[PDB]
């Protein structure tokens, strides 16, 4: 069973958001954190990571992780930790072309998140759309 | 009053009766056909014209993600997984280079479209999934069996 | 981390954030392929912007068709 | 059902019923349900053979049998 | 497929909600509707099929139900009738007389008829008189159906010919108003199927 | 028409009876339209009805017959009337394994719109203007040709 979470690598035992939710199906919580901690060492600590854990009926762990979220990076790039109430029109940061493109080039390395499209148009739309989801406007130049 | 009621009954509207009911009507003409779907024609026309030999194999209950992975796998084989809704596939022969390949494209089946006669790469694709059945390969856009495909491929 | 607009606009600060990945400098615009900076930077392609004979045109139109059904479904 | 064998000739006249029946058997959900089954498809009139450990062998030809008849017959056998 | 309809041109007034109706202010209802028979702003409304008396509770039922369910972003509502003024002695309540074919409430905005059919029908059922939810397209179809049945009538004898010709001395047993109704209106009720 | 012989089984496609050539009205969308039989058949016309019924009295699928829905309802209603009247001795319901009839007498009925099982008795008949009506015939057969001066009394 696929369970998607965005928990940060820095903390390997968030508690309710992972521990019992994975535990409810029936798993070893300690085992989950140890492998997540293994991911934490490889990756920078304190940055959210999408996970695609599959909880099979055999009570086994199939942990798959990818690049850190561009959404949080856009929030960090805009210097925003907690956004506006709505964020539909509220904006606190503007991102230019060069910053947008640089991250996209590195982004196209994971078998997950469908980062295999030859054209970069697909890549930009997700981050552009992600910025729309966040309180960020992606202006061409400022 | 009763007398006024009599007037109303006589004045009641009388509906005419059609000669023949719509279901039991004689065969009437129908409007000319219109191609809505037209976009999909261009995509399939390009891929089939580009690729002379097409290997037609029935599609097992595969996942969308795997198809992209298999699409990349064929890129190593120099083949492309380009597929589209099959309800527009049948009219392909109506407006395309050929009109006689309809029987080959029967049902929902994976299409391996290759422009080059790299037999080994095509055979390797067959080796990827044994349970999946390969209907055959229309080498040089000529209808042939799976066994014939290998024989001509040799 | 970088705190200079000139460095921000002349060096790829956000390309890599790990400790294993060190901030790399920006190459010239010509040093990258043309398609890199020719990507669609405008607003989402609307039905007018989309080419009627393109998959994205119908793909987004199908998305719009779902919206009306969802709008009707939401009211139920 | 330990094994299910489906054979049909696509190049020659191919019956839709047997081909459609193959799709139902070759499904991610159907295969998981009858996990014991080993799915083998023969591609080259059509003959479908299913082998059971108890020795019950059920052979179905789709030339004059629809997929529903095979599915109806198979479904009862699987329950055992 | 074909392009989906759009309501961009439609403009929603600021006063989306319905205004309050006062509790307190002879053939008013025994005749055909002469006012509010045409759609003014919205494309949907409620059409009176009978002569009834609308008390304050009915107005609140229309006002409260419409306001709670309507969407100010895409919908607006207006009042097509005056407040109750006719006393009902026990005075228990006052009512607004309505004539057959009067539009009582008109709603518009960026919405389809099907969206408002359920609420309008519920309001119509709660109304003191028989009523049917109507729209610009549906109302015209009713008239078009009304015209078609009238045009193709195969009856050799018609109400107007007998009444106007005073055959059998029928006018002795008919009221002066009946000539105008032509058999489509009886008392305070209107017969839609009378053609 | 396919029949299955039965594990190893074999299905044989057998010859099916063919419609008589030269319909009186060729090009009719439905067979009744083809044969000009729209308003000339009744429940007593078992010969026509039997062709569209299962061997045990079940209704055949409309798609196989190809007739229009209007005739489908009329034919089904006519067949229903025949069964309740005991006019189809060879299409009686199949007894599953070893069941036998209750052996009680069967009341002779005809022109039965509804099943006698689910019809309650009428205790209060009513007066002249309050008399209760007893349904006779079926509404589906109103359009049938009538040879009487006045329309038939559906309610008795
Ligand atoms: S008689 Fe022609 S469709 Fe029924």
């Amino acid at each position: 069973g696929v369970i998607r979470s965005i928990v940060r690598a820095g903390q390997a035992i968030p508690g309710p958001p992972l521990g019992p939710i994975l535990g409810q199906r029936g798993v070893s919580i300690n085992q989950f954190c140890k492998e997540f901690n293994e991911k934490t060492k490889d990756i920078k600590e304190g940055i959210p990571l999408p996970t695609k854990i599959f909880i099979k009926p055999d009570r086994t762990f199939e942990l798959k992780i990818g690049q850190p979220t561009v959404s949080y990076f856009l929030k960090a790039a805009a210097g925003i930790e907690k956004g506006a109430r709505h964020t539909g029109k509220e904006v606190a940061g503007l991102v230019s072309l060069k910053h947008v493109y640089e991250i996209a080039c590195v982004k196209a390395k994971d078998d997950a998140f469908a980062m295999q499209d030859v054209p970069l148009s697909s890549v930009v739309r997700s981050i552009i759309g992600s910025a729309r989801s966040l309180g960020i406007r992606v202006v061409k130049d400022l | 009053h009763f007398q006024r009621q009599k007037l109303m009954a006589i004045t009641e509207y009388i509906p005419p009766k059609p000669a023949i009911n719509p279901r039991c009507l004689p065969p009437p003409p129908k409007p000319p056909k219109e191609e809505s779907v037209r976009l999909l024609r261009q995509d399939i026309v390009a891929v089939f014209r580009d690729n002379r030999m097409i290997a037609v194999c029935q599609n097992v209950a595969l996942s969308a993600e795997d198809k992209l992975l298999l699409r990349h796998q064929l890129r190593k084989h120099k083949i492309f997984i380009k597929v589209f809704p099959s309800q527009v596939l049948k009219p392909f022969l109506e407006n395309s280079k050929y009109r006689n390949l309809l029987p080959l494209f029967v049902g929902h089946n994976l299409l391996l479209v290759s422009e080059e006669p790299k037999v080994k790469e095509m055979v390797r694709v067959l080796k990827s999934v044994p349970f999946l059945p390969l209907l055959g390969g229309c080498v040089d856009d000529t209808i042939l069996s799976r066994q014939g495909l290998v024989d001509y491929a040799k | 981390v970088c705190t200079d607009p000139t460095q921000l606009t002349t060096h790829a600060m956000g390309v890599n954030i790990y400790k294993e990945g060190q901030d790399v400098a920006l190459k010239a615009d010509s040093e990258y392929p043309t398609w890199l900076f020719q990507v669609n930077l405008g607003p989402p392609k609307k039905l007018e912007e989309l080419e009627p004979e393109s998959r994205e045109y119908w793909r987004l139109l199908r998305k719009q068709n779902i919206w009306r059904h969802n709008r009707l479904s939401k009211n139920k | 059902v330990k094994l299910v064998r489906v054979q049909f000739c696509p190049f020659e006249k191919n019956v839709e019923s047997t081909r459609t029946f193959l799709q139902t058997v070759s499904s991610e959900k159907v295969r998981a349900t009858n996990l014991n089954c080993s799915v083998i498809a023969d591609v080259r009139e059509p003959c479908v053979d299913v082998l059971f450990g108890d020795g019950y062998r059920l052979i179905m030809r789709g030339a004059h049998l629809t997929t529903q008849e095979m599915l109806s017959a198979l479904a009862s056998h699987i329950r055992d | 497929l074909l392009p989906v309809p759009t309501f961009e041109n439609v403009s929603i007034p600021e006063r989306s909600k319905l205004k309050f109706v006062e509790r307190v202010p002879l053939k008013d209802i025994r005749g055909p509707s002469t006012e509010a028979t045409d759609f003014t702003e919205g494309n949907f409304a409620i059409l009176a099929l009978g002569g009834g008396y609308l008390h304050w509770g009915h107005f609140e039922m229309m006002r409260l139900t419409i306001n709670r369910f309507m969407d100010p972003k895409n919908m607006f509502a207006i009042w097509r009738v005056p407040a109750p003024f006719k006393p009902i002695t026990r005075i228990d309540h006052y009512v607004t007389p309505v004539k057959t074919g009067c539009l009582v409430v008109e709603m518009g905005g960026r919405c389809e008829f099907e969206e408002v059919k359920g609420i309008l029908n519920q309001v119509a059922h709660k109304l003191p008189f028989p009523a049917k939810a109507v729209s610009r397209k549906t109302l015209e179809r009713m008239h078009q159906n009304q015209r078609e049945r009238e045009l193709n009538n195969q009856n050799p004898w018609t109400f107007e010919h007998i009444a106007t010709a005073n055959m059998f001395g029928i006018r002795k047993f008919l009221s002066p108003y009946d000539l105008t109704q032509k058999g489509r209106y009886w008392g305070k009720f209107y017969m839609p199927k009378r053609v | 028409l396919r029949e299955v012989v039965k594990t190893v089984i074999e299905g044989r496609i057998t010859e099916t009876p063919k419609a008589t050539p030269d319909p009186p009205n060729p090009s009719g969308q439905c067979p009744i339209c083809r044969w000009n039989l729209k308003h000339k058949y009744t429940y007593e016309d078992v010969l026509l009805l039997s062709q569209f019924i299962r061997p045990y009295g079940g209704m055949l699928p409309r798609r196989v017959t190809g007739l229009c829905r209007e005739e489908h309802r009329k034919i089904e209603e006519c067949v229903k009337m025949a069964h309740r009247a005991g006019l189809l001795p060879n299409h009686r319901p199949q007894l599953p394994e070893g069941c036998l009839p209750k052996d009680k007498p069967k009341l002779n009925r005809y022109l039965t719109r509804w099943a006698p099982k689910s019809v309650k008795p009428i205790y209060k008949k009513g007066h002249r203007w309050n008399k209760v009506g007893m349904a006779v015939g079926s509404p589906l057969l109103k359009d049938n040709v009538c040879y009487s001066r006045r329309p038939l009394k559906m309610m008795h």
